[PDB]
Parts: structure tokens; C-alpha cells; sequence
């Protein structure tokens, strides 16, 4: 069975830059490599076949090359219609074999989120269930840490997170945290909080709020 | 030109069976060679099966032999997939592809369909409730949302003012939380001024256990 | 079943002067016995069998690697193509006779 690999796993580049991917085999393919094509929430588009011959309708600024055992993807001019994840595929023995994929990202400048909180719905807790809401909108880049804190005390678990993918506007990305409690234990505390923190802000951002007021 | 549409796919038990269906126009169907494959969510493609179009040969991945068959009825351009013995990593959107050359080995995938999603768990079917978020936050504008939770399984679809509102619209990735039910929110930033003239309900739709809320949005 | 495998040619395609012409072809996998794939065409995108194959059904006997394969064929007078294996590898031999 062929491995295959791509590296790197995410680059981040400017509409009109050059980029390549890289994609190794562990075996020796000759030309038999493909490349994929996949935007979010879509089905994969394919693009080159024999590592070299571009499929019919994909822009010339697509080109690929290398032989044996390392291919490339070339992207000579970065249009916003390309920006997606990219998968080589070898075609040498049966088990046809794709590669981890390759996350084209667009780059903007450092944006500084805005952080939301919302409070369990009345509605919610005649079910016996209160769910507190961390919203961070048009962030940029991605990484981004939230710390619930309860009573302004480190409060682990029942917290899952969530990020949108790029925005096709302003390329920024959004999270969204859950903070998922009993109305036993959630009547039990008063201070609620979650503490933002990013690249673009100078310090953590403290959104909170007691119960009632 | 080419659509490959699938259908098929559902909640199945560990241990279950389904059947796969792929419809195809635009290409003869008789003399290309068809393929099935799978991308499980958030994760890389994965080539499960192939079919020579002739029915002469077919070929299986290592990880489902013996369970999984393929095969085609090439009258109706409809190319079939049966499932076996599923266990819980076949979760995962199968795809169905088409052969770049005719009279292939499925070598590779020149066009795909949308793909159907199959989910192999133990849970049951259970629509979700959704609750408001208030808008309260004030950092440039209002930001109200809802949120979908304790649903099984996916997908969910949820649009604003049945889709009149679209502009600064966030639709989350649903979390598998540890009781097994998905659960993602959907927020929209709207101008604060506008919190006493607009009216905002969400329209959540849940396919699997035919259900359709809407929640109106108020501070 | 039909070898998957892709093939090798040994010596191009000769003539033997009966109006057939003959390629001896080494298979490289070892998927046991298995039928040879080999068809004369008039074009590349129609395989249309236009040429009769002389060797009765060409097979690969042996469960082995490298095994050679003689195997003869009339194809039709004037253009034609003698086309070896499936997929992408697929090898397509123009040939004129006569």
C-alpha cells in the first residue's frame, strides 16, 4: 500500500501569489499521480492527471510536476475561485491512495474578535438544562483560546467549540463555545464568564454576567 | 452536462445493512467505469470500490472486503453499493465518481456527486429544540442567534426571515456532544438600532426526524 | 477473471508474411490465470473488435511473475490499432498493413 503525503498541511498566501504542494509517495509512482480539488461543504473537482496534463477547463495557472516519488502543485496566480483544500491521488497499484489534503487559506491582516455572550434561555431551563454561549466574530487568524470561568474560577469540561470556515467576504472566521449545565448545578453559581484570548488583542477580553442581572 | 446524484444514505445500527443507489446522466453510463468512495467528516478521501462498467471486474479496499459489494444496472444508470457488517468507522459521506476514460479500471475520478451521508450509531433519531439567543454583547452591533441542540442525526439546516437574511449570517459546524446528539448554533450581527423595528426567526430544518421551528428572536 | 495488471512488450509487433502479425507480451503482476486483454481497433475512442484474433484466447497459465505471452493477430487492411491492457495504462500500437 502507497502512503501518500502532502506538505505542507496549510498555507496561508495572497490572492496573486505563487504557491506550491508538495506531495510524496513511499513508493516509486512513475507519472501515475492525480490532483483533487475541494472547497468546504463541496464535492472534490478533479484537476490533473499524469502529475503534468491539466484535465479539460482548469486555468492555466495550474501546473504540476515531478515524477517517481515527489510531485507539485503549482498555483502561479491565487484567485479567490482557488483557495480550498487540495488531495493527490497515485494510480500505480490497486489500493488507490489519497494524500492527507492541503488547505489553501487566504491571508488578510490581524483582526481582533468581538466577544458575545448569551445567557440560557428562559425556554431552555423549564427543560432542567442551561447552556451558556461564547460568540467570537470576524477574527483573523484562526487560533483563539476561550476560558469559561465560573464564579471567576477555572471551570473545565462540558465547554465544546465550534469555528465557521473563511469567510468569503472579509476572510475572517467566527467560533462559537457552549457552556452546557444542569439547572441544579447552574442555579448553584452566580458569575459567568469566558476570557478571549487573541493575536490581535493586547489583552484577554472578559465578557460575563450574573444570574438575573 | 454530468450529474451524479446519491441517495441512500440514513441512520443505520452497528451491525445493520444498506444499500446505496447513484443515478447518473450525461455520459454513457454503459461504457465508463464507476467507483464508490467515502470521506469521513472533517477527514481525507478515501477510495472504497469500483465497477468496470462491463461487470467484468470489481475491486474492493482492504477495509471492506467481505463486507461491502458493488455493482450496476447499466438499463436504469444506476450504480449500487451494498453495506454489511457496519461498524461505527464507516461513518462517513459516500461519494459517487465516474472514470476519466471508458472502459476503465476506475483508475481515477474525473467527476463526483454531491455525496449521501451514512451514520453508523447506536442512537435514535431525535429532532431538536431550538432556543433563542437574546441579544443582549453591544460590541458593534446586535448579535442574536439560535441554537439548535440535542438533535441526532445530521444534517441540519437552518436559514433567517426564510431566507431573507443572509448579510452577516454564521451558521455553525454542529459538536457531537458526549451524550451522543449533535448540537450547533446559528448567529447573525445585525445594527443595534434595529432592535426595536425588526422581527427575527430562524428556520430550522431537520430532514431525518421531519421537523421545521422557527423562534422568534427578541431582547 | 482479466489481468489488471499492466504488460510489457518484449519485441514489437512483427510480421510473419500470413497477413497477421504477432507481439509477445510479459505480464508483470501475479494475479494468477487470468485473460490477456488484447483487441485490434480502427480508432481510440471507438474499441470496436475490426481484426480477428488469431490465437484463440490469449492466456496468462502461470501464478507467477514475468510470464511471457505470444500472441497472434490478423488485423483489418489499411490504418488500425492494436491496444494492450485498460486504464490509463493502457499502451494503443498504430499498425498498416498492406
Amino acid at each position: 500500500d502507497i502512503q501518500m503525503t502532502q506538505s505542507p498541511s496549510t498555507l496561508s498566501a495572497s490572492v496573486g501569489d505563487r504557491v506550491n504542494i508538495t506531495c510524496r509517495a513511499s513508493q516509486s509512482i512513475n507519472q501515475w499521480l492525480a490532483w483533487y480539488q475541494q472547497k468546504p461543504g463541496k464535492a472534490p473537482k478533479f484537476l490533473m492527471y499524469k502529475a503534468s496534463t491539466l484535465e479539460t477547463g482548469v486555468p492555466s495557472r495550474f501546473s504540476g510536476s515531478g515524477s517517481g516519488t515527489e510531485f507539485t502543485l503549482t498555483i502561479s496566480s491565487l484567485q479567490p475561485d482557488d483557495f480550498a483544500t487540495y488531495y493527490c491521488q497515485h494510480y500505480f497499484s490497486y489500493p488507490w491512495t489519497f494524500g492527507q489534503g492541503t488547505k489553501v487559506e487566504i491571508k488578510r491582516t490581524v483582526a481582533a474578535p468581538s466577544v458575545f455572550i448569551f445567557p440560557p434561555s428562559d425556554e431552555q431551563l423549564k427543560s432542567g438544562t442551561a447552556s451558556v454561549v461564547c460568540l467570537l466574530n470576524n477574527f483573523y487568524p484562526r487560533e483563539a483560546k476561550v476560558q469559561w470561568k465560573v464564579d471567576n474560577a477555572l471551570q473545565s469540561g462540558n465547554s465544546q467549540e465550534s469555528v465557521t470556515e473563511q469567510d468569503s467576504k472579509d476572510s475572517t472566521y467566527s467560533l462559537s463555545s457552549t457552556l452546557t449545565l444542569s439547572k441544579a448545578d447552574y442555579e448553584k453559581h452566580k458569575v459567568y464568564a469566558c476570557e478571549v484570548t487573541h493575536q490581535g488583542l493586547s489583552s484577554p477580553v472578559t465578557k460575563s454576567f450574573n444570574r438575573g442581572e | 452536462e454530468v450529474q451524479l446524484l446519491e441517495s441512500g444514505g440514513r441512520l443505520v445500527q452497528p451491525g445493520g445493512s444498506l444499500t446505496l443507489s447513484c443515478a447518473a446522466s450525461g455520459f454513457p453510463f454503459s461504457t465508463y467505469a464507476m467507483s464508490w468512495l467515502r470521506q469521513a467528516p472533517g477527514k481525507g478521501l478515501e477510495w472504497v470500490s469500483g465497477i468496470t462498467g462491463d461487470s467484468g471486474s470489481t475491486y474492493y479496499a482492504a477495509s471492506v472486503k467481505g463486507r461491502f459489494t458493488i455493482s450496476r444496472d447499466n438499463s436504469k444508470n444506476t450504480l449500487y453499493l451494498q453495506m454489511n457488517s457496519l461498524t461505527a468507522d464507516d461513518t462517513a459521506v459516500y461519494y459517487c465518481a465516474k472514470d476519466r476514460l471508458h472502459s476503465g479500471l476506475g483508475e481515477l475520478f474525473s467527476y463526483w456527486g454531491q455525496g449521501t451521508l451514512v451514520t453508523v450509531s447506536s442512537a435514535s433519531t431525535k429532532g431538536p429544540s431550538v432556543f433563542p439567543l437574546a441579544p443582549s454583547t453591544s460590541g458593534g452591533t446586535a448579535a442574536l442567534g439560535c441554537l439548535v441542540k440535542d438533535y441526532f442525526p445530521e444534517p441540519v439546516t437552518v436559514s433567517w426571515n426564510s431566507g431573507a437574511l443572509t448579510s452577516g449570517v454564521h451558521t455553525f459546524p454542529a459538536v457531537l456532544q458526549s451524550s451522543g446528539l449533535y448540537s450547533l448554533s446559528s448567529v447573525v450581527t445585525v445594527p443595534s438600532s434595529s432592535l426595536g423595528t425588526q422581527t427575527y426567526i430562524c428556520n430550522v430544518n431537520h430532514k431525518p426526524s421531519n421537523t421545521k421551528v422557527d423562534k422568534r428572536v427578541e431582547p | 477473471g482479466v489481468c489488471s495488471k499492466a504488460f510489457k512488450f518484449l519485441g514489437t509487433p512483427a510480421d510473419t508474411g500470413h497477413g497477421t502479425v504477432v507481439l509477445e507480451l510479459q505480464y508483470t503482476g501475479t494475479d494468477g490465470p487470468c485473460k490477456v486483454p488484447i483487441s485490434s481497433v480502427a480508432s481510440l475512442n471507438d474499441l470496436t473488435p475490426v481484426g480477428r484474433l488469431v490465437t484463440v484466447n490469449p492466456f496468462v497459465s502461470v501464478a507467477t511473475a514475468n510470464a511471457k505471452v505470444l500472441i497472434e493477430l490478423e488485423p483489418p487492411f489499411g490504418d488500425s490499432y492494436i491496444v494492450v491492457g485498460r486504464g490509463e495504462q493502457q499502451i494503443n500500437h498504430h499498425w498498416h498493413k498492406s
